[PDB]
C-alpha cells in the first residue's frame, strides 16, 4: 500500500517535473528515485484483474534507465519519459481497480489483490517514496 | 604443465593486481589521509586596472578610469576550447580549494588608515591604495577607505575583515567562507571514532590522557558506502581489491607464540601412524611439522581470507590421509562459503570416500557435478549415526550471517564456532570413527587410519581453545573494517595447503596471541584512509564527469576519466581492466548524484562563464556581417569602435556545428550573394587603429578564405578602435563625413569599477587546530594475555 | 502558457521558500531556476494592455542574477529577491490580465495577447518548471 | 511565529519524506534543516501552559544529530526519527495550544505565550524553512 502510493507519486511527480525545457536540477532529486524504481520493478511480471468483467492483463517490466546527463531536458528525454510513465501509469490503474473491487470479511485491512500482495514485500520496499496525502 | 601456466596467464592478463602480490602493501599503507588545506590568497579572477578613456569624439581624456580586466586571460578560440577551458578552470578551482580558512593569517596593514587598519590581502590593500591616492573617486570613499575598521573579537572566536573584492570573486570566497569541512572536536567524538567492539571489548583498556581546547577541529573521512556495486558486476576489479585487503589483514594478524617443538611432534605422528610398515612412500606425508613457515602462514591466511572476504582453494593429496583429518577440522572452522566450489567439493569427497564411508560398509559415492548438493549433504541423508550426522550438518550449513553493525555489513561465524564449542563434536564424530572396524581395509592401513584419527582425537582441548582464539582475532579484526564485507567468489583464489592445515593442529600451544592496540589502530586507519580516499576520488569523477556532460564537451573521452580515476585508487593496474569493466564503470560513475560541494561550485561557474569570457580581451564571440554601411558606434572604452550590442535582427550562424559538419552549404551562399548574417563564435580579433584602413573596407575581406580552406579555424576579424592616438585621426577631425563600416565585431564592454558593489566584509575563525591522525589521543593498553576472555568472558585459551 | 505557469510557480516558491534566515540547501535547486528565468527573460521587452480602460504598460528586464554563496539567506539578499519578485509579479499579473480580457472566435485555445504569442517561442521554453496545479 | 510554522513544517515533511526504503537524495535536502533545528534548539529550556486546566509543561532538548550516511533509508534511522519527531510533535502542540488560549488587547498581533515570545528571537531564526500555507 506504502508503495502503490509510492509509485503513484513518482509517476505524478514525473508527470509534473519531468517537461520540455526544465532545468535538470529541478529534477535531479525525481529522477533517482524513478530510476530506483525502474531497477526496482524489472524482471517482476504482474496479473490484474479477474473478478467480475475486468479483463486479466499481464504486465512485464523491461526498461532502460532515464539519463542523468542534461542540463536542460529535451525533447527525447520527454518522450521515453513519457513512453515509460504511460506504461507504468496504466499499471497502477489497472491494480488499483483490482485493489478496490475485492474484500475480506476476515483482514480487510490487508491487501486483497495478487498484484498488491506481491507489491508488499522488501523487495518492492525501496520503491518508496513520501507519503504526504 | 607448461600449457598450465600458459592458461592461467591469459586469465591473469585481465585482472589489475600487481605482480608483487606483497608490493601491494607498501602502495596500500602509503594512502595518505587527504591533508587539510589552507588558503593564503583570496582566489581573485579579475582585478582593476586604470584604462585610457576617449569621451565619445576621438580625444584621450586628461584621466584614466578602474575597470575590471580579467587577469591571465589565457581564453582560447572557437566555441568548444573555451567552455573546455572553463572545465580546465573548474578542476582549478577544485584542487586550489582550500577547506578551512583563517583571514586573520592573510590579514595585512591598511596604510592610510587613521587608526590602525587591517585589510585581508595584499592585492586588497594594493587596491585600497590606489583607490585612496588618485583625484577622481568620491570624497565619502576616500574618507572611508582610512576609516574602515576589522572587527576582531578574542571571544566568540570570530574575525571580520574588509576586503575589495570584485561580486564574482566574493561569490566564491563566500563560498571558501561558509562551507569550510571542519567542525569541532573534543573527548566524546574520538571515543565514538573507534569501533564498537573495542569500545565494550574488556582486554583493550583505552582512554583520554591528553586535553582538547575548544579550537581543536577536524575533517570526516566520508565513510560513506559503495554507490557503485563492484562486487555484482565488477569481478576483475573486485579480485583486485580482495587480494588487496587479503595482504593488509595478513600482515596484521599477530604470530603464533610458544608453539610445539616440532621435532617431538614429527617424531609421535611418524611413530603412531607407521609407514616403514606400510608401502605409499615414507617422507612426504610428513612435510607436516615446520614451526613458522606452514602453521603461522595457516594462521594469517585463515583469518586474513576469512576478513577480505577472499577465495580460497584447497590443495593437497589424496593419498595423503592426515591431511584430509586436519581438512575435517578446517571444513568445520571455516564457512564452506569461503572455498571455492570444485576445490570444497574435491577435499569433502575425498575425505568422505577414505574415510566416512569406508567406515560404515557404505559403498563410496558417484558425485555427479551437477547436483547442488555437497558430499557431506548427500552423506548424511544416508548416513545413521547421531554422532558422525551431527557434525556433517554443523558443515553443511555453516556459513556466514549477513548483518550490518553500526553501518558496515559483516560476515559472521555462529556462536558455536565463536566460543569452539564445535569441536566438542568433531572428536566424538572422530573418536567413533576410531572404534569403528572397516569391513575390507587391510589392517594395517586401517590401524594407521584410526591412529591418524587419534592423533587428532586427543587434542580436544588444545583445538577447541585454537578455533576459539582464531574466531577471537577474527572478532577484533572484523570490527575496524569499514568498507561492506561482501561475499562474492573471486576469481582467482588463495591456495591453501593442508599440510598447513595438519601443521597448525598439530602444533599449537595454550599461548594466546590477540593484536596489540598499535597494530589494532593502525588496521582501522588504513581501511578508514582508503575508504575515504575511495570516496572523495568517486565524488570527483562524478564531478568531473558531469561538469564535462553539461558543458557540451563531447570530444570528453570518459573513459580516460576512468583510467585516471582507477590510477588514483593506487591498488589498480588500470592497463589490465577489460573493456567491458571499463565502460561500465563509465556507465555507472553516470547514475550517482553530484557532491553537493562540487555541484555548489558548478554553479559558481557555469552562470559566470559569460561573465568571465565576454571580458577577455583576447577573444570576440562573433560578428555581424550586415552589407550595409551601418554608422561607427561611439564607446568612451575604444574611442570610435564598430562593437555590436546584441545579435538580433540577423542570423546567428554557430560557428561551432558550422565547424562540426563541414556541408558549410549556408556561410558559401551567404558570403557569395551578400546577406546579412551574424557568425556566433568564440574569435580572436585583430585591433587596428587606422582610418585609412577604415575607408580602404578591410573587414570584408577576411571572410573568403573561409570558402577558400573550408575552414573556420584562421578567422580572425578586425576591431575598428581608432581615437586621437590612431595617428590618422585628422580625416575624422577635418571632413565632414559619417563614420561607417559594413561588419561589426559583437562584443562587451568591461564593467568599471565601483567601490560600494566591490567592499566586503569577509568573516571566519581565529587560531583553531585541525588534527589529522585522531587516534593517537587515544591511550591504549591490554590485558596480559594469560587472562584474555572471550564474548562470553569465560578465558580463551582454557588450557593453562 | 506552459511558461507563464511556470513563471508564476517560480514566483510563488520564490516568495515561499526565499525567506530570511532559511538554509541555502531548502532554497538550491530553486535559485537555479530563477537564475535561469533572469537569464532567459533579460534583453527581452513587452507590452501588456489595450483593450477597454486596461493601460498600455511596456516592460523592460534588465536585472543581476542573485548569489549562489550564502549558508543561510540573510537580509541583504532577501531585499533583493523581494525587489526582483515584485517586478516579476507585477510583470505576470498584467499578462495575465491582457490575457484574460481577450478572445477570439476562430481558435481560442491559442494565446491572443501579445505577451504570451511572444511567450511562446521556444527561447523561453527554459523557463518551464514543474506543472502540478 | 515564523518559526513555528518553519518546526510544523519540517515536522510534517519528516512524518512524511523520512519513511523505511527510500532513497537518501529524496531526504537530502530535509534532513539538513532537520539536524540545523536539532543543533538551534538544543541548550534552551521552554515552560507551556498555566492558564485554566491547562497543565505546565517543562521543555528540555537534548538530541542528537540525524546520521548523513544511509542510500536507502534504514529501520533504525526511521525509529530514531520518530522519537524525536514525537517529542518536537508534542512541543509544538503545546506551544500552539499556549498560543490560542491567550489574548491581549493592547497589541494582538504579538505573540502572548512565553514560549512563543522566546521563540521569536534571531537566535532561533535559522529554524526557518518555507512559507507555502
Amino acid at each position: 500500500m506504502d508503495v502503490l502510493y509510492s509509485l503513484s507519486k513518482t509517476l505524478k511527480d514525473a508527470r509534473d517535473k519531468i517537461v520540455e525545457g526544465t532545468l535538470y536540477s529541478n529534477v535531479s532529486d525525481l529522477i533517482q528515485q524513478f530510476n530506483q524504481m525502474i531497477i526496482t520493478m524489472n524482471g517482476n511480471e504482474f496479473q490484474t484483474g479477474g473478478i467480475g468483467n475486468l479483463p486479466i492483463r499481464n504486465w512485464n517490466f523491461n526498461f532502460g534507465l532515464l539519463g542523468t546527463t542534461l542540463l536542460n531536458l529535451d525533447a527525447n528525454y520527454v518522450e521515453t519519459a513519457r513512453n515509460t510513465i504511460d506504461y507504468f501509469v496504466d499499471f497502477v490503474d489497472n491494480v488499483c481497480m483490482d485493489e478496490m473491487v475485492r474484500e475480506s470479511q476476515r483482514n480487510g485491512i490487508a491487501p486483497q489483490s495478487d498484484s498488491l500482495r506481491k507489491l508488499s514485500a522488501i523487495k518492492f520496499k525501496r520503491i518508496n517514496f513520501d507519503n504526504s496525502s | 604443465e607448461h600449457q598450465k601456466e600458459v592458461q592461467y596467464e591469459i586469465l591473469q592478463k585481465t585482472i589489475p593486481t600487481f605482480e608483487p602480490k606483497e608490493s601491494i602493501l607498501k602502495k596500500l599503507e602509503d594512502i595518505k589521509p587527504e591533508q587539510a588545506k589552507k588558503q593564503t590568497k583570496l582566489f581573485r579572477i579579475f582585478e582593476p586596472k586604470q584604462l585610457p578613456i576617449y569621451r565619445a569624439n576621438g580625444e584621450r581624456e586628461l584621466r584614466n578610469r578602474w575597470y575590471w580586466k580579467l587577469k591571465r586571460d589565457t581564453l582560447p578560440d572557437g566555441d568548444y576550447d573555451v567552455r573546455e577551458y572553463f572545465l580546465n578552470l573548474y578542476d582549478q578551482v577544485l584542487m586550489e580549494m582550500p577547506d578551512y580558512l583563517l583571514l586573520k593569517d592573510m590579514a595585512v596593514e591598511n596604510k592610510n588608515s587613521r587608526d590602525a587598519g587591517k585589510v585581508v590581502d595584499s592585492e586588497t590593500a594594493a587596491i585600497c591604495d590606489a583607490i585612496f591616492q588618485d583625484e577622481e573617486t568620491e570624497g565619502a570613499v576616500r574618507r572611508f577607505i582610512a576609516e574602515m575598521r576589522q572587527r576582531v573579537q578574542a571571544d566568540r572566536n570570530v574575525v571580520n575583515y574588509p576586503s575589495i573584492l570584485h561580486p564574482i570573486d566574493h561569490a566564491f570566497n563566500e563560498y571558501f567562507l561558509q562551507h569550510q569541512l571542519v567542525e569541532p572536536l573534543n573527548n566524546d567524538i574520538i571515543f565514538n571514532y573507534i569501533p564498537e567492539r573495542i569500545r565494550n571489548d574488556v582486554n583493550y583498556i583505552l582512554n583520554m590522557d591528553r586535553n582538547l581546547p575548544s579550537t581543536a577541529r577536524y575533517i570526516r573521512p566520508n565513510l560513506l558506502q559503495d554507490r557503485l556495486n563492484l562486487h555484482d558486476n565488477f569481478e576483475s576489479l573486485w579480485d583486485t581489491i580482495t587480494t588487496s585487503n587479503y595482504i593488509l589483514a595478513r600482515s596484521v594478524v599477530p604470530d603464533l607464540k610458544e608453539l610445539v617443538s616440532t621435532e617431538a611432534q614429527i617424531q609421535k605422528m611418524s611413530q603412531d601412524l607407521q609407514l616403514e610398515a606400510l608401502t605409499i612412500q615414507s617422507e612426504t606425508q610428513f612435510l607436516t611439522g615446520i614451526n613458522s613457515q606452514a602453521a603461522n602462514d595457516c594462521f594469517k591466511t585463515l583469518i586474513a581470507a576469512m576478513l577480505s572476504q577472499r577465495t580460497m582453494s584447497l590443495d593437497f593429496v589424496t593419498t595423503n590421509y592426515m591431511s584430509l583429518i586436519s581438512g575435517m577440522w578446517l571444513l568445520t572452522v571455516i564457512p564452506n562459503d569461503m572455498f571455492i566450489r570444485e576445490s570444497l567439493v574435491a577435499c569433502q569427497l575425498a575425505i568422505i570416500n577414505t574415510i566416512v564411508y569406508p567406515a560404515f560398509g557404505m559403498q563410496r559415492m558417484h558425485y555427479r557435478n551437477g547436483d547442488p548438493q555437497t558430499p557431506f549433504q548427500i552423506a548424511e541423508q544416508q548416513i545413521q549415526n547421531f554422532q558422525v550426522a551431527n557434525w556433517l550438518h554443523f558443515v553443511n550449513y555453516n556459513q556466514f550471517r549477513q548483518v550490518v553493525i553500526d553501518g558496515v555489513l559483516n560476515q559472521v561465524l555462529n556462536d558455536n564456532i565463536r566460543n569452539g564449542h564445535v569441536v566438542n563434536q568433531l572428536m566424538e564424530a572422530l573418536m567413533q570413527l576410531s572404534r569403528q572396524q572397516f569391513p575390507t581395509m587391510p589392517v594395517d592401513y586401517k590401524r594407521s587410519i584410526q591412529r591418524g584419527i587419534l592423533l587428532l582425537s586427543n587434542r580436544l582441548g588444545q583445538l577447541v581453545d585454537l578455533t576459539r582464539l582464531l574466531s577471537y582475532n577474527y572478532e577484533t579484526l572484523m570490527a575496524c573494517i569499514t568498507m561492506n564485507m561482501q561475499h562474492v567468489q573471486t576469481l582467482t583464489t588463495e591456495k591453501l595447503q593442508l599440510t598447513s592445515v595438519t601443521s597448525l593442529c598439530m602444533l599449537i600451544g595454550n599461548a594466546t596471541v590477540i593484536p596489540s592496540p598499535q597494530t589494532l589502530f593502525h588496521y582501522y586507519n588504513v581501511n578508514v584512509n582508503f575508504h575515504s580516499n575511495y570516496n572523495e576520488r568517486i565524488n570527483d569523477a562524478v564531478a568531473i564527469i558531469t561538469a564535462a556532460n553539461r558543458l557540451n564537451l563531447y570530444q570528453k573521452k570518459m573513459k580516460s576519466i576512468v583510467e585516471d580515476f582507477l590510477k588514483r585508487l593506487q591498488i589498480f593496474d588500470v592497463a589490465r581492466v577489460p573493456d567491458d569493466q571499463m565502460y561500465r564503470l563509465r556507465d555507472r560513475l553516470r547514475l550517482l548524484p553530484v557532491e553537493i560541494r562540487r555541484l555548489d561550485i558548478f554553479n559558481l561557474i557555469a552562470m559566470n562563464m559569460e561573465q568571465i569570457e565576454r571580458a577577455s580581451d583576447k577573444i570576440a564571440q562573433g560578428v555581424i556581417i550586415a552589407y550595409r554601411d551601418m554608422q561607427l558606434e561611439r564607446d568612451e572604452m575604444y574611442g570610435y569602435v564598430n562593437i555590436a550590442r546584441n545579435l538580433d535582427g540577423f542570423q546567428q550562424i554557430n560557428l561551432e556545428e558550422l565547424m562540426r559538419s563541414g556541408d558549410y552549404a549556408q556561410i558559401t551562399n551567404m558570403l557569395l550573394n551578400n546577406q546579412p548574417v551574424a557568425l556566433v563564435g568564440a574569435l580572436p580579433f585583430i585591433t587596428d587603429s587606422s582610418v585609412i584602413s577604415l575607408i580602404a573596407k578591410l573587414d570584408a575581406t577576411v571572410f573568403a578564405q573561409i570558402v577558400k580552406l573550408r575552414k573556420v579555424d584562421t578567422l580572425k576579424p578586425i576591431l575598428y578602435k581608432i581615437n586621437s592616438d590612431s595617428n590618422d585621426f585628422y580625416l575624422v577631425a577635418n571632413y565632414d563625413w559619417i563614420p561607417t563600416s559594413t561588419t561589426k565585431v559583437y562584443k562587451q564592454v568591461p564593467q568599471q569599477f565601483d567601490f560600494r558593489a566591490s567592499m566586503h566584509m569577509l568573516t571566519s575563525n581565529l587560531t583553531f587546530t585541525v588534527y589529522s591522525d585522531l587516534l593517537a589521543f587515544v591511550s591504549a593498553d591490554t590485558v596480559e594475555p594469560i587472562n584474555a576472555v572471550a564474548f562470553d568472558n569465560m578465558r580463551i585459551m582454557n588450557e593453562l
